[PDB]
């Protein structure tokens, strides 16, 4: 538990200084200097708010992991919603852009009507108020327990029941469902990219539809990349809750270990689009 | 960048036949259009497709190839006349990758001559 209690806190404390760096950053230079905020910067722009507003919550992680949790309920009930909200939100606004793209690439000249519509007012329907009512298990179950000699801020299900069905809803709509819209859109864009000639009618409109397209797909990658060791070890957890797999407790030791270490790196995720706008602003 | 090379030229005489070759060597992700030019008026053009133009001029004398997996197209002259005496340069569009523009390329240039 040392080795743990040496390296939990040391990655929570580099995601956080790096992440609010960069998410403050982009916030600024896009909102309060009303530069580029094109249909794809404006999704960003949302991505970079949701991930400030989870990265502002990592002392709490970081001071929970080392010694324990001195701050209350309602702070824990906070922090909770929070990592709720921008987890899901930051997915689907991924999603959202690969909609976008399908229609930009697929459909270029009908597309410009449902292409406004979909980013300054569907936008919010599809994405931040599921995302808000999602976070009703973290306004019910976020307690502070009293274990003995620590205090302990997590959600308190009746039964692992509740747990098994949470982590396959999780997966469900963290992973499969944005997942699949992503595989399709992304599909048909590479297939009419390798096969069409010329998009649109004109030169420079295929070339802008191109380099707009690209760093989307790096985004998308580092995001899937980053989150699908976590999402490997909680399948397996999952799959022991369901008794399937049976093994001795250094197996579950290890286990947990594993996604511990795991979604503290998964984390870097709020880093990505402040990293993507470095290396491809030059 | 892409490198295209041409052969085909020499002394032929009226009415004989020759087979112009353009070769494309690479960096090649796909080639779109390929076809012979001559200000470059447009004597032979075919799509990847096979969707052959052919010129005002070139109707009935002048039959295009072409073969993708060589990368290469092939122009068939036929009826020649003094008039097609001059020189021939292959053209070819090309993209060295997905996120790539589409690119124009040129050949160095075939000369014919028709005897008389
Ligand atoms: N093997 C086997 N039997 N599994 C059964 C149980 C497995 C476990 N269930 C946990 C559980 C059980 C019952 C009720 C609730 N929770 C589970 O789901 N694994 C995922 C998991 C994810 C992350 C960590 C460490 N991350 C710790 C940081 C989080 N602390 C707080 C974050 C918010 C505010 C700050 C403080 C550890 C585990
Ligand atoms: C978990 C499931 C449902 C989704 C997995 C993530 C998807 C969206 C990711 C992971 C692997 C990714 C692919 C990896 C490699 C390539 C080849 C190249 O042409 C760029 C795009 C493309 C085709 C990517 C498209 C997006 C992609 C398919
Ligand atoms: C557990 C966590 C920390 C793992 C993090 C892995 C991430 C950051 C790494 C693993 C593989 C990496 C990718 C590997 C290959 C390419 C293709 C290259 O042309 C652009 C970068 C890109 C798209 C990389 C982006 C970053 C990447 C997705």
């Amino acid at each position: 538990a040392n080795f743990n209690k040496i390296f939990l806190p040391t990655i929570y404390s580099i995601i956080f200084l790096t992440g609010i760096v960069g998410n403050g950053l982009v916030i600024l230079v896009m909102g309060y200097q009303k530069k580029l905020r094109s249909m794809t910067d404006k999704y960003r722009l949302h991505l970079s708010v949701a991930d400030l507003l989870f990265v502002i919550t990592l002392p709490f992680w970081a001071v929970d992991a080392v010694a324990n949790w001195y701050f209350g309920n309602f702070l824990c009930k906070a922090v909770h919603v929070i990592y709720t909200v921008n987890l899901y939100s930051s997915v689907w606004i991924l999603a959202f852009i690969s909609l976008d793209r399908y229609l930009a690439i697929v459909h270029a000249t009908n597309s410009q009507r449902p292409r406004k519509l979909l980013a300054e007012k569907v936008v919010y329907v599809g994405v931040w108020i599921p995302a808000l009512l999602l976070t009703i298990p973290d306004f019910i179950f976020a307690n502070v327990s009293e274990a003995d000699d620590r205090y302990i801020c997590d959600r308190f299900y009746p039964n692992d029941l509740w747990v098994v069905v949470f982590q396959f809803q999780h997966i469900m709509v963290g992973l499969i469902l944005p997942g699949i819209v992503i595989l399709s859109c992304y599909c048909i864009i590479i297939s009419r990219l390798k096969s069409v000639r010329l998009l649109s009618g004109s030169r420079e409109k295929d070339r802008n539809l191109r380099r707009i397209t690209r760093p989307t797909v790096i985004l998308i990658l580092a995001f899937f990349a980053c989150w699908l060791p976590y999402y490997i070890g909680i399948s397996i957890d999952s799959f022991i809750l369901l008794e399937i797999i049976k093994q001795g407790c250094e197996f579950e030791n290890t286990v947990h270990k594993w996604i511990s270490i795991t979604e503290a790196l998964a984390f870097f995720h709020c880093c990505l689009n402040p990293i993507l706008y470095a290396f491809l602003g030059a | 960048q892409v490198q295209l090379q041409e052969s085909g030229g020499g002394l032929v005489q009226a009415g004989e036949s020759l087979r112009l070759s353009c070769a494309a060597s690479g960096t090649i992700f796909r080639l779109y259009d390929m076809g012979w030019y001559r200000q470059r008026e447009l004597v032979a053009s075919i799509t990847s497709g096979g969707s052959t133009k052919y010129g005002d001029s070139v109707k009935g004398r002048f039959t295009i190839s072409r073969d993708n997996a060589k990368n290469t197209v092939y122009l068939q002259m036929s009826s020649l006349k003094p008039e097609d005496t001059a020189v021939y340069y292959c053209n070819a569009e090309y993209r060295t990758g997905i996120w790539e523009e589409l690119l124009d390329g040129w050949g160095q240039g075939t000369q014919v001559t028709v005897s008389s």
